[PDB]
Order: C-alpha cells, then sequence, then structure tokens
C-alpha cells in the first residue's frame, strides 16, 4: 500500500521538522547561561549545563541526520 | 581556596551580585519543552512502525523496517528521560543558589556591624564599652560562620544538580 | 611544662578535629563550620591530645570568661589604622595582649593571644585575689608603674562621660579640666587622669561574661587601669542610678574592682555556676 508508506514518510518528515523546531528553539536558553552570582559555585554550575547543551547540540543533529535517512529509505519504497 | 577561608564582607559580596535564578530556570524550562517533544516524538513513531508490523506492509520484511527505525526510536525514549532529567536539575540547580542567597548576610548588614565597631572604639575612651566592642566581634563572626556554611551547603547541593545522564549519538543494534 | 602554644592559623585546625564553632571573640580566630602539631604532640593519629582537647572544650563553650586586654601603649581594642588591611582580617595591633580564663564546671582554662600567636594552660584560679593577680604581675611586665598619689572619689557616669568627651577635645588639657573639677574630682586626680589619657604607657581593660542556655551577659562594670606619668589609676562602676569610682591602682583597690567587676555578673554566683 504505497498510499500508506508514502503517507507515513511524509507524516514522519513533518514531525522531524517539528523536532528540528524545538531543537533550535531550545538552544539558546539551554547554552546561554550567565552565573547566578559571582563565585566559583555559580559559575561552574553554569559552565557545566552549558557545555551539556552544547553537546545536546551535536548529539541531537547527528540523530536527525539518522532519522532524515529513514524517512528518505521509507518514502523510496514505493 | 576555601569559602570559609573568606570573611562575610565577600562571600554576601559576590552572592548579592550576578543574574539570579533567571537565567537557570530558563535553562530549566527549556529541557523540559525538549523532553516534551523527544517523547511525543517517540510516540508516533511507535504508532507507525506498530502499524507497520500489525498490518504487514511488506510481508515478511517488513520487520526490516522496524530494524531500520529502531537505533533512532532508542535515542527518542532514552533522550526524553535525558532532557526532563536536566530540566529538574537545572531547577534544583537554581533552588540551591536561591537558598544560599537566603542564608547569606546582606552585604549592607555587615558592614553596618563594622561601622558600630568602628563608632564604640573610637568612643571607648575609658574603656566603658569594650564588652559591646567583644560583643561586636563576636557577632561577626557569627555572619562569618553564617556566610560560610551558606557557600558550603551552596556547593554541596550543586553537586547534586550537576548530575547529568551522558548524552550520545544513535548506533546500530 | 603542661601547655601549647599555636599560631592562629594552628588553633583553626584544633577546633577543626574538634568540632567547635568559635571560641572567645577576644582570641580573633576564625570560625570552624562543619564542612608541627604531630610533632609538638598535640596531636595523635588522627586524634588530638586528650589534655589539650578537654582545655578546647572549656573555651568552646564555657558558664563564665574574664577577660584582660593589655596594652604597651594606648589600647587600640584591636583596630590597626591602615588601608591594606584586608577585610575580615584576623590580626591584632601588635601591642595588645589578649588574656582569656574561661571555666566550664570547675575545669578553668587560660588562653592568651600574642601577636599570631595563641597559648593554651589550665590556670589556677580561686578568689578575685588569685584572678587579680594574673592581671597585675602581666601588667607589671609590660610596665611597672607606683599608683597614682590621688584620693578615691565617686561621680555620676553620664556627667563624667560627657565631661571626658569634651575634655579630649582639648587633648586632655590640664586648663579645660574645670568641668571635671566643678564636679567633686579632687585637682591631682585631674593631674593624673589627664596624664593617663593624653599620652598613656599601659591601659588595661577587665571584664567578664556569664552564660546561661545560651544566653549571653556582659559584667555591668568594667575595671580599665591607666599608666600616666602620674601614676597608674582605676576607673570602674560601682555596683548597681550609675557610678564611676575614680582612685589610685592600689593592690586593694584593684581587687575591689575586679570583685565589682565578677558581681555585676547577670546570673549571680561567679564561683559556681552552669549554662
Amino acid at each position: 500500500v504505497p498510499e500508506e508508506l508514502t503517507a507515513a514518510a511524509a507524516q514522519l518528515g513533518t514531525i522531524g521538522a517539528a523536532m528540528a523546531a524545538q531543537n533550535a528553539a531550545a538552544a539558546a536558553p539551554t547554552t546561554a547561561i550567565a552565573p547566578a552570582a559571582l563565585d566559583e559555585v555559580s559559575a561552574l554550575q553554569a559552565a557545566l549545563f552549558t557545555a551539556y547543551g552544547t553537546f545536546y547540540q551535536q548529539v541531537s543533529a547527528e540523530a536527525q541526520a539518522m532519522h532524515d535517512m529513514f524517512v528518505n529509505t521509507l518514502g523510496i519504497s514505493a | 581556596m576555601d569559602f570559609g577561608a573568606l570573611p562575610p564582607e565577600i562571600n554576601s559580596a559576590r552572592m548579592y551580585a550576578g543574574a539570579g535564578a533567571g537565567p537557570m530556570m530558563a535553562a530549566g524550562a527549556a529541557w523540559n519543552g525538549l523532553a516534551a517533544e523527544l517523547g511525543t516524538t517517540a510516540a508516533s513513531y511507535e504508532s507507525v512502525i506498530t502499524r507497520l508490523t500489525t498490518e504487514s506492509w511488506m510481508g515478511p520484511a517488513s520487520m526490516a523496517m522496524v530494524a531500520a527505525a529502531q537505533p533512532y526510536l532508542a535515542w527518542l525514549t532514552y533522550t526524553a528521560e535525558a532532557a526532563a532529567h536536566a530540566g529538574s536539575q537545572a531547577m534544583a540547580s537554581a533552588a540551591a543558589y536561591e537558598a544560599a542567597y537566603a542564608m547569606t548576610v546582606p552585604p549592607e548588614v555587615v558592614a553596618a556591624n563594622r561601622a558600630l565597631l568602628a563608632a564604640l572604639v573610637a568612643t571607648n575612651v575609658l574603656g566603658i564599652n569594650t564588652p559591646a566592642i567583644m560583643a561586636t566581634e563576636a557577632l561577626y563572626a557569627e555572619m562569618w560562620a553564617q556566610d560560610a556554611l551558606a557557600m558550603y551547603g551552596y556547593a554541596a547541593a550543586s553537586g547534586a544538580a550537576g548530575m547529568l545522564q551522558p548524552l550520545s549519538p544513535p548506533s546500530q543494534t | 611544662r603542661t601547655d601549647i602554644t599555636v599560631n592562629v592559623d594552628g588553633f583553626w585546625m584544633l577546633q577543626a578535629l574538634l568540632d567547635i564553632r568559635h571560641v572567645a571573640p577576644e582570641l580573633r580566630c576564625r570560625p570552624y563550620v562543619s564542612t608541627v602539631m604531630r610533632e609538638q604532640g598535640i596531636v595523635v593519629n588522627d586524634a588530638v591530645n586528650e589534655q589539650v582537647a578537654a582545655r578546647m572544650k572549656v573555651l568552646a563553650a564555657p558558664d563564665l570568661e574574664v577577660v584582660a586586654l593589655l596594652s604597651r601603649g594606648k589600647l587600640l581594642y584591636g583596630v590597626i589604622d591602615d588601608e591594606n588591611q584586608p577585610p575580615g582580617s584576623r590580626d591584632i595591633p601588635d601591642n595588645e595582649f589578649r588574656v582569656v580564663l574561661a571555666r566550664r564546671g570547675q575545669h578553668w582554662v587560660s588562653a592568651v593571644r600574642v601577636g599570631n600567636d595563641i597559648t593554651v594552660d589550665d590556670v589556677t584560679v580561686s578568689d578575685s585575689a588569685s584572678i587579680a593577680a594574673l592581671v597585675m604581675d602581666g601588667l607589671e611586665s609590660i610596665h611597672h608603674a607606683d599608683p597614682a598619689a590621688i584620693n578615691a572619689v565617686n561621680v555620676p557616669m553620664e556627667e563624667m562621660l560627657e565631661a571626658t568627651k569634651s575634655w579630649q577635645e582639648s587633648g586632655f588639657n590640664v586648663f579645660s579640666g574645670g568641668d571635671l573639677r566643678r564636679m567633686g574630682i579632687s585637682a591631682a586626680t585631674v593631674a593624673a587622669l589627664g596624664q593617663a589619657l593624653s599620652d598613656p604607657a599601659a591601659e588595661v581593660a577587665v571584664y567578664a561574661r556569664q552564660y546561661r542556655d545560651d544566653a549571653k551577659g556582659p559584667s555591668a562594670s568594667v575595671l580599665s587601669l591607666k599608666d600616666g606619668s602620674g601614676g597608674r589609676i582605676a576607673l570602674y562602676q560601682q555596683a548597681r542610678e550609675a557610678w564611676l569610682a575614680i582612685c589610685p591602682a592600689t593592690p586593694q583597690l584593684v581587687q575591689v574592682g575586679v570583685k565589682t567587676v565578677l558581681d555585676t555578673l547577670p546570673y549571680g554566683e561567679w564561683k559556681t555556676h552552669s549554662r
């Protein structure tokens, strides 16, 4: 049923766009964290969570690429 | 260094300045906004591979497609938990700051005590005031112990809030 | 000998190993908040000498405390004139000696800070006399002074303090002593009190405090001794309006002044008292 396959192709591509969408929305608030105060604990805590949102931004980029393959590959079958 | 080795004038100057909880809760809400949208993206994969298998779009080999999708469906459910975790840990982080600000002696309350010490010394010509001079000194040491105990307790909780699940790309099953 | 001496950072290691937050504030150490020693035998393994540990536990929370601030020259009461003084500095003026004598139960422990060094020994004290004997044989080694050739005289507190504030503006000039002699004070007293405040050789300030259910309370009398070029003078609030006692620092009256301080304590019996 190529009328259901290609449907699942496009429906799942609009879910990956909507996912890419939230991914770049959360970029700035998860990676531009200023320290709450001017001590060493406040600095450490903000440096990690920004290192973490940065590392998340690559991991998600690499994940989406492989989602892009499955939507292509699923789509190819016809 | 050591926070307890620092006088109250420093631990509270450095705490009563800065950005507040604001940046951290914005981090939090963001992490929850992704935890939410990882899972809705997982719940609809779980809907298409689960109708693919059930209806059997490509016979005995419908499997092959479920297979293909698995490494990225796995990453979805695993990372959603990761993001919800960072969400609650961004906020745990900030409640740690807000508790340490609450207990840190305000900078003006410290210097007020210091100026009273200077005032009682200038007028202690007959030494009649010395017990207040040394009562003013004890109260300072109390502020010194309160600021230290606030910073040490802040450090402690920021460790428990600094704990994040390792993130990784998807790899083949 | 059964004494030890540590510097200010060493005293902190003591508080740390024993988990004591504070000592008397005249000692001016850092507080310990819940987070060479081995050579001179103060620490065995990871623990502290049992002897030194018991004395530290007195200073940590004593029922009574008796202090003596002494100075070679003008007692500066802790304040060093300096711009390069860091916030919260624990230095004391190089011309100051601090003496603390705490008592928990019937264990009397003296703590003496001179410069950056503290020494902690046991101390033997019985009545007012033995306590006055420590302060005097300490002051006498700072400076030898004969008592002022003045006569004792009682004086209204408030009026004196005010008269003294305005006298200082003159440099304690003997010409501006009018308001003092118009107050009952003999002439020679003014001469010796003048010199004792203008340019003093050594001052002492003796006071005390008591504790009951974690409630601090300082003596209502402070006993100040000053050494002029006209002898030594004792001043202290009499026991209680309020009246100041200006008399020569003789052995008798110095003992009386110390008895006054010790008996103006908020919760009574000084030799036997519990928190």
